[PDB]
């Protein structure tokens, strides 16, 4: 997994 | 001040609480975004305990966040009061 699927994952 | 790389997860802690302090350390790190991508991508797998470690490495880099959590789903665990 990417550092954007965390972003996505916990965000917006 | 932490480094991504001091973040590992603990003998028995779920791995869903491990993402999230791999997570707020690494939003933290002052590296370009393309590192931070692979960061993401080895060290997370890296630093999770051994039991972890090797469920993930079985699921493959295919796998979702979401994969993974339900892979890891009570290893450690399960966390209740005895």
């Amino acid at each position: 997994i990417t550092f954007e699927d965390l972003l996505d994952y916990y965000g917006p | 001040p932490t480094s991504i790389l001091d973040i590992r997860q603990g003998p028995k802690e779920p791995f869903r609480d491990y993402v999230d302090r791999f997570y707020k350390t690494l939003r933290a790190e002052q590296a370009s975004q393309e590192v931070k991508a692979w960061m993401t991508e080895t060290l997370l797998v890296q630093n999770a305990n051994p039991d972890c470690k090797t469920i993930l490495k079985a699921l493959g880099p295919g796998a979702t966040l979401e994969e993974m959590m339900t892979a890891c789903q009570g290893v450690g665990g399960p966390g209740h009061k005895a």
